RNA sequence: GACGAGUAGGAGGGCCGCUGCGGUGAGCCUUGAAGCCUAGGGCGCGGGCCCGGGUGGAGCCGCCGCAGGUGCAGAUCUUGG
RNA sequence: CGGCUACCCACCCGACCCGUCUUGAAACACGGACCAAGGAGUCUAACACGUGCGCGAGUCGGGGGCUACGAAAGCCGCCGUGGCGCAAUGAAGGUGAAGGCCGGCGCCGGCCGAGGUGGGAUCCCGAGGCCUUCCAGUCCGCCGAGGGCGCACC
RNA sequence: AGACCCACUCCCCGGCGCCGGGGGGCCCAAGUCCUUCUGAUCGAGGCCCAGCCCGUGGACGGUGUGAGGCCGGUAGCGGCCCCCGGCGCGCCGGGCCCGGGUCUUCCCGGAGUCGGGUUGCUUGGGAAUGCAGCCCAAAGCGGGUGGUAAACUCCAUCUAAGGCUAAAUACCGGCACGAGACCGAUAGUCAACAAGUACCGUAAGGGAAAGUUGAAAAGAACUUUGAAGAGAGAGUUCAAGAGGGCGUGAAACCGUUAAGAGGUAAACGGGUGGGGUCCGCGCAGUCCGCCCGGAGGAUUCAACCCGGCGGCGCGGUCCGGCCGUGCCGGCGGGGCGGAUCUCCCGCUCCCGUCGGCGGGGGACCGCCCCCCGGCCGGCGACCGGCCGCCGCCGGGCGCAUUUC
């Protein structure tokens, strides 16, 4: 399930990293990149993910489907968004809120998307 | 493991958890059970009564096979045979009673302790207790002695 | 991985057997790879170095395309000396610089009666090996 | 594998006597268990007002 | 739980074949990392040469 | 140090089979395999059965 | 909300420290590791730890578990200076 | 210009050298020039207690046998022989762990059947009541006088 | 041994001679490919749509770092050569011409030994387990043993005082090997090195300290002061800040330079003040969202069209599949177990038969596998195709009071 896997991953996963009184999680679909039951991207049936695109512009959003829980190859669908910051934020906000697809971390996804967007622009 | 033992947290303490007035000497009270009659009298009387002295007769060449006689109780008597034996005997209308050869199971003596269900039996044992036999007779059954 | 229980895998024993090997084993150990022309001609990948072979240098400060003949094979130091791979000393006298056979490619073999039969045996063994493969 | 370690209802056919160890709990989905009408109905009102 | 899925068999080329066998009940056995760690700890000492 | 240190430890067979059964059961959960760190992202399905 | 002393002694927490083993960091590293020195910047109550500068030339560490020949100021302590 | 902290100096207050034995140590009590490295409750077996895991009136292959790491790992079950537990008491001969009621002549057939009291966490019933205009009114809950069958345990 | 019946010959060596498991020798795959650091690469990037080549070979070691592919080896039921071996044949010489059952007749046993008494040692052996010394010292339906001495009386079990025998078993000496959760030069054997050596004791014996130049000696030509030790230049090396006990190079200790202080021994905790060292790459001091206004620049928003993807109970009750650690029915086809019962074969007693044991077979029960049908639940450890809603992406129409 979810809690069953969490009780094993919480202190044993390879993505886990502890140092300087802090612990994180480097799993590919972890918003805020911190080790918690809320933001883990492997032990949940439905998961969202915000990553920078292959090109230096845009953001790719990864969503986990419903059928292929045991099929990692087809479990994730990647959608590339390349537009203005306000439109991208609206698109992600609608994608999570109006689909009711894990609405617990929609704000965290928006924060990550904004952070990626400001990082992609040229730095003065 | 030595990692979790108390010695790891005793470093830095001079006496290593053994006292400063009376140091941890080698054998302050003798070796082993020394002085059971003299200075360990209180311990050997408050915790080992009957320890000193002989009693009874002496059996020089004792062999356990002669006195070997495991016992079983009537509550476990039906457990020796399979369940289908008991259910068929209960369902049986001709009054035939199952024969329980406790010797084949590996018990020589039968002791009557628990309640015996109302069902005819034929217990074929090597020894019988008085109460065991009367319980079998009372519930309806037979006792067969074998050598 | 190795499966023969009679062959060592211990580092200490292998080093001891290498640095205390007798001269007739030093000869086989100090073997140099043949050139592309030589291997495609005699079908032999490598041969022990000899006293009168024309060789090049592949790695080191003296590497290049120049061809030089060996002058002696100092098997005690795992070293061979070449015709013109040398440096001057303080007093000005020129002394050759030791080069390991592993970084030496043989260009022309000083083939003899024994050298030819060694090459034929090695070629025969690898040919029957390839045939056994398919 | 089924013949080696046996099914839940079928014991192992190659071991002398073995069967899969029974679960201490079956429905491991704690969130689904908590977010059900049966439990939520028989609950007291929350007190999330920090004093 | 109680369900038993149907795991397909892939050919050498990669694509899924027509063969499809049910999941053995062993794969739904309880997960006990405590027991696994205890067993691994105690069994890894049995191949240890003395010193 | 003496040669007769208790190097070897024995474990009950029931829990020996308990551990491997739990290991096999955990081998079919994608979260627990990625937690182990194997690159398995594009694998068609974790219970990888081949012809 | 209340409380905070402490010898011998007991217990608990150590993201305190050392060595090796199983896993793990697509870990570090001749574009410089360990070790050592440092009037350098700090953190942690503390055990200690992370960066900066100089020598070094070949190995080294973090996390999860396992194991110990695992922490010195003394013992008219041992060896060496 | 800022930097408590880490280098040096100056001043005010405090300030006897550590360890150990001792009721009492800075002691005119003993050990101690300084520095580096080594250095002291470990291991085997037995028992007891407490805690973790598996199985459970059963439990255990520790010996033996079958099939690089692997001298591992898996399997035996008509290899559980055997250890521990399931029965105690007596020196031993040995013995070895509920009964009550009804009818006939201590014995025969049938019935009830495996303790009682006090305290006992929890559970069961419910005299009524928990309001939105007011009355009767049902269903789902909640609280509750009082009454019970009473875990473990004493 | 005799008589009467049955009954076999191929046993055994050893001399000679023809056939298909070890001891060593010699060998067997694949990059020094293109750039790039370096002093040297075994470092780093790439090698296609043969994702460089080999792989039954990615153990290890060496090679100027850290190499599957440079070399030795490594894997291989891989190859060739020499010596020897246990087998399976042939002749040749001789050795023995040997066996079982029934009946009849004879024979048969180990002595200063057992045992008894005593003494001493040992053992758990206790009115004496075992062993030994002294004394006595035998018998043959006898003797020994039967864990309390003795007497009597029936039993049970062996035959002492003669001897041989592999196997399973022990191994800190020896030969050759493999390995390690061990030690890493004050550790580990006393000894990693010219170690039981140097060295001490008359002797028996005691018994050390002691590893690291550099990749390669390339071990510093030559000039200069001094007799020389040894300096100053120069040169080798990436490096002499590696110069022949030479990797790294701490502390105690000492010199020099720089800074400060100094008559209550030095040193220490709290609090400041002053001086130095560097740090803040500081010395006109943070921006982040929303709104207003001005200068601008875009192929531009919303709303529609098509295609794709996802979610959603959509559809109170769409259709089809799968599972149950759910159940029911079965003129279904099976495997496991049973201390539930019951035609055939083998074995023994009796004159093909009556009465017995073992095995097989059949029936019955429990569980499980598969097939069919009917319900319940799930698909949120386990879904497919339509329809409905929503979201997202791409391509168009969109045309600037929208949008960026
Ligand atoms: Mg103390
Ligand atoms: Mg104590
Ligand atoms: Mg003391
Ligand atoms: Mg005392
Ligand atoms: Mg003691
Ligand atoms: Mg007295
Ligand atoms: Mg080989
Ligand atoms: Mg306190
Ligand atoms: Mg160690
Ligand atoms: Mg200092
Ligand atoms: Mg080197
Ligand atoms: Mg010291
Ligand atoms: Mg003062
Ligand atoms: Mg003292
Ligand atoms: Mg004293
Ligand atoms: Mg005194
Ligand atoms: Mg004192
Ligand atoms: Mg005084
Ligand atoms: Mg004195
Ligand atoms: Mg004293
Ligand atoms: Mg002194
Ligand atoms: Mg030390
Ligand atoms: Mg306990
Ligand atoms: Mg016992
Ligand atoms: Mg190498
Ligand atoms: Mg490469
Ligand atoms: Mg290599
Ligand atoms: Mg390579
Ligand atoms: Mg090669
Ligand atoms: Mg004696
Ligand atoms: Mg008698
Ligand atoms: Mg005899
Ligand atoms: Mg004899
Ligand atoms: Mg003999
Ligand atoms: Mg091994
Ligand atoms: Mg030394
Ligand atoms: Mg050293
Ligand atoms: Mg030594
Ligand atoms: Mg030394
Ligand atoms: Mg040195
Ligand atoms: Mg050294
Ligand atoms: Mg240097
Ligand atoms: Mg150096
Ligand atoms: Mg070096
Ligand atoms: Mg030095
Ligand atoms: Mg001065």
């Amino acid at each position: 399930s979810a809690h069953l896997q969490w009780m094993v991953v919480r202190n044993c996963s390879s993505f886990l990293i502890k140092r300087n009184k802090q612990t994180y999680s480097t799993e590919p679909n972890n918003l805020k990149a911190r080790n918690s039951f809320r933001y883990n991207g492997l032990i949940h049936r439905k998961t969202v993910g915000v990553e920078p695109a292959a090109d230096g512009k845009g953001v790719v959003v990864v969503m986990k489907r419903r059928s292929g829980q045991r099929k990692p190859a087809t479990s994730y669908v990647r959608t590339t968004i390349n537009k203005n910051a306000r439109a991208t934020l609206s698109s992600i906000r609608h994608m999570i809120r109006k689909n009711k697809y894990h609405p617990d971390l929609r704000m965290a996804a928006i924060r990550r998307a904004s952070a990626i967007l400001r990082s992609q622009k040229p730095v003065m | 493991p030595s990692r979790l033992r108390k010695t790891r947290k005793l470093r830095g303490h001079v006496s290593h958890g053994h006292g400063r007035i009376g140091k941890h000497r080698k054998h302050p009270g003798g070796r082993g059970n020394a002085g059971g009659m003299h200075h360990h009298r209180i311990n050997f009387d408050k915790y080992h009564p009957g320890y000193f002295g002989k009693v009874g007769m002496r059996h020089y060449h004792l062999k356990r096979n002669q006195s070997f006689c495991p016992t079983v109780n009537l509550d476990k008597l039906w457990t020796l045979v399979s369940e289908q034996t008991r259910v068929n005997a209960a369902k049986n209308k001709t009054g035939a009673a199952p024969i329980i050869d406790v010797v084949r199971s590996g018990y020589y003596k039968v002791l009557g302790k628990g309640k015996l269900p109302k069902q005819p039996v034929i217990v074929k044992a090597k020894f019988f207790s008085r109460r065991a036999e009367e319980k079998i007779k009372g519930v309806g059954g037979a006792c067969v002695l074998v050598a | 991985m190795k499966f023969n229980p009679f062959v060592t895998s211990d580092r200490s024993k292998n080093r001891k057997r290498h640095f205390n090997a007798p001269s007739h084993i030093r000869r086989k150990i100090m073997s140099s790879p043949l050139s592309k022309e030589l291997r495609q001609k005699y079908n032999v990948r490598s041969m022990p170095i000899r006293k009168d072979d024309e060789v090049q240098v592949v790695r080191g400060h003296y590497k290049g395309q120049q061809i030089g003949k060996v002058v002696q094979v100092y098997r005690k130091k795992y070293v061979i000396y070449i015709e013109r791979v040398q440096r001057e000393k303080a007093n000005g006298t020129t002394v050759h610089v030791g080069i390991h056979p592993s970084k030496v490619v043989i260009t022309r073999l000083k083939l003899d009666k024994d050298r030819k039969k060694i090459l034929e045996r090695k070629a025969k063994s690898r040919q029957v090996g390839k045939e056994k493969g398919k | 594998l089924d013949d080696l370690y046996g099914t839940w209802r079928k014991a192992a056919s190659l071991k002398s006597n073995y069967n899969l160890p029974m679960h201490k709990m079956l429905n491991t989905d704690l969130s689904r268990i908590l977010k059900s009408p049966e439990i939520q109905r028989a609950l007291r009102a929350p007190r999330k007002k920090i004093h | 739980a109680c369900a038993r899925p149907l795991i397909s068999v892939y050919s050498e080329k990669g694509e899924s074949s027509g063969k499809n066998v049910t999941l053995p009940a062993v794969f739904k056995a309880p997960i006990r990392p405590d027991i696994v760690n205890f067993v691994h700890t105690n069994l890894r000492k049995n191949n240890r040469q003395p010193y | 140090t003496k040669t007769w240190r208790r190097w070897h430890r024995r474990v009950n067979t029931t829990q020996k089979r308990y551990a491997i059964c739990s290991a096999l059961a955990a081998s079919a959960l994608p979260a627990l395999v990625m937690s182990k760190g194997h690159r398995i992202e594009e694998v068609p399905e974790l219970p990888l059965v081949v012809e």
